[PDB]
């Protein structure tokens, strides 16, 4: 083991996955249902804040 | 050890940190899986990328095993392979944090080393402090310990211990309130 | 057939899917049952997973059992056909008419 597998993690996690767009700005649903979304790495968002869907639904 | 963790708790960390301690002192091994966990522990704060792995949950079974494998097939302790492959089955990666940390205390708690701390109002001298270690080794004489000092207390020439779990007061300001008490309620 | 059995509780049954997940409010068709199980899709509760509803009696039904998606909600057969036919919630005719 070494500390510095952070950039072999990093490069993996690149590559070995399609996703991980810019976190900041976008999110991942985890589950829908009763009218709630359960929004991922959707940082920075205020509250009230407006967000759009894929099928472009606010 | 009877290959009995110190303590048995039911919480999501407690678990697994339990059956890991179990399953690892069973076998032959404690200290290899102690090292292991905390290397991700020294890993989780140090390296950010690795704290959103563990922390993402729409992550897919298949996608994490990828990663994991990525970071180290060797130098971790079976039992630590086997646990990361058993929390992608069960979606609780999120947790492995938690359950590094639980797992060091269990090994803390093994380990026979303890910091005694003494708190003492006024200075202590040089030559004080010796007649203190001869009093704290005369009264255990069978298990070495570690010394700590901290001297910001309330009470004046008081001394109280902390030992790890437990407290025996020897201040002055006990002896003080306890006179002041027992004065009043003579009842004449 | 991208769906499997997770978990069958009475009338509820969750379907576990790989990949692509049913739309909410799709239709849902279980194979191997002895009648044709139409399970409506009612939210999904993440992990792959889908919380459905049956349409028929979900008895006999076994964990992994494979599901196959629609990819829309019920449909069922309108027109004049209809007329003066007696349809059933999932647009079976139950009237021995053809």
């Amino acid at each position: 083991l070494s500390t510095g597998e952070a950039s072999v993690v990093l490069a993996e996690k690149i590559k070995g996955i399609t996703q991980q767009n810019d976190i900041t700005e976008y999110g991942t649903v985890i589950s829908i249902g009763d009218g709630i979304a359960r929004v991922f790495g959707l940082t920075k968002v205020q509250a009230g804040e407006m967000v759009e869907f894929k099928s472009g639904i606010r | 050890p009877g290959d009995k963790p110190p303590a048995i708790e039911d919480s999501i960390h407690g678990k697994y940190a339990g059956v890991l301690f179990s399953s690892a002192s069973s076998n032959k091994s404690l200290n290899k899986v102690a090292e292991d966990m905390k290397y991700f522990n020294q890993l989780y704060k140090e390296s950010e990328v690795f704290k959103s792995f563990l922390n993402n949950v729409s992550l897919k079974r298949n996608q994490q095993r990828d990663i994991i494998s990525a970071l180290g097939k060797t130098n971790f302790n079976p039992a630590t392979n086997n646990l990361l492959e058993t929390l992608i089955e069960n979606k609780r990666l999120d947790s492995l944090p938690k359950i590094a940390e639980k797992y060091m205390d269990y090994y803390r708690i093994l380990n026979k080393q303890e910091s005694i701390t003494i708190i003492s109002a006024q200075e202590l001298t040089a030559a004080e402090k010796q007649k203190v270690e001869q009093g704290l080794k005369k009264g255990n004489a069978n298990v070495q310990f570690t010394v700590v000092y901290q001297v910001d207390p309330a009470i004046l020439g008081g001394l109280q211990m902390y030992s790890g779990n437990n407290f025996l007061d020897c201040s002055l300001l006990s002896r003080v309130n306890k006179l002041k008490t027992e004065i009043a309620k003579i009842s004449f | 057939a991208n769906g499997q059995v997770s978990q069958v509780i009475g009338a509820v049954v969750d379907v576990q899917f790989e990949g692509e997940l049913p739309q909410i409010l799709n239709a849902l068709e279980v194979q191997g049952t002895q009648h044709r199980l139409v399970l409506e899709v009612a939210q999904h509760l993440g992990d792959s997973r889908v919380r459905t509803i049956a349409m028929d009696s979900t008895e006999g039904l076994v964990r992994g059992q494979p599901v196959v998606d629609t990819g829309l909600p019920i449909s069922v057969p309108v027109g004049p056909g209809t007329l003066g036919r007696i349809m059933n919630v999932i647009g079976e005719p139950i009237d021995q008419r053809g």
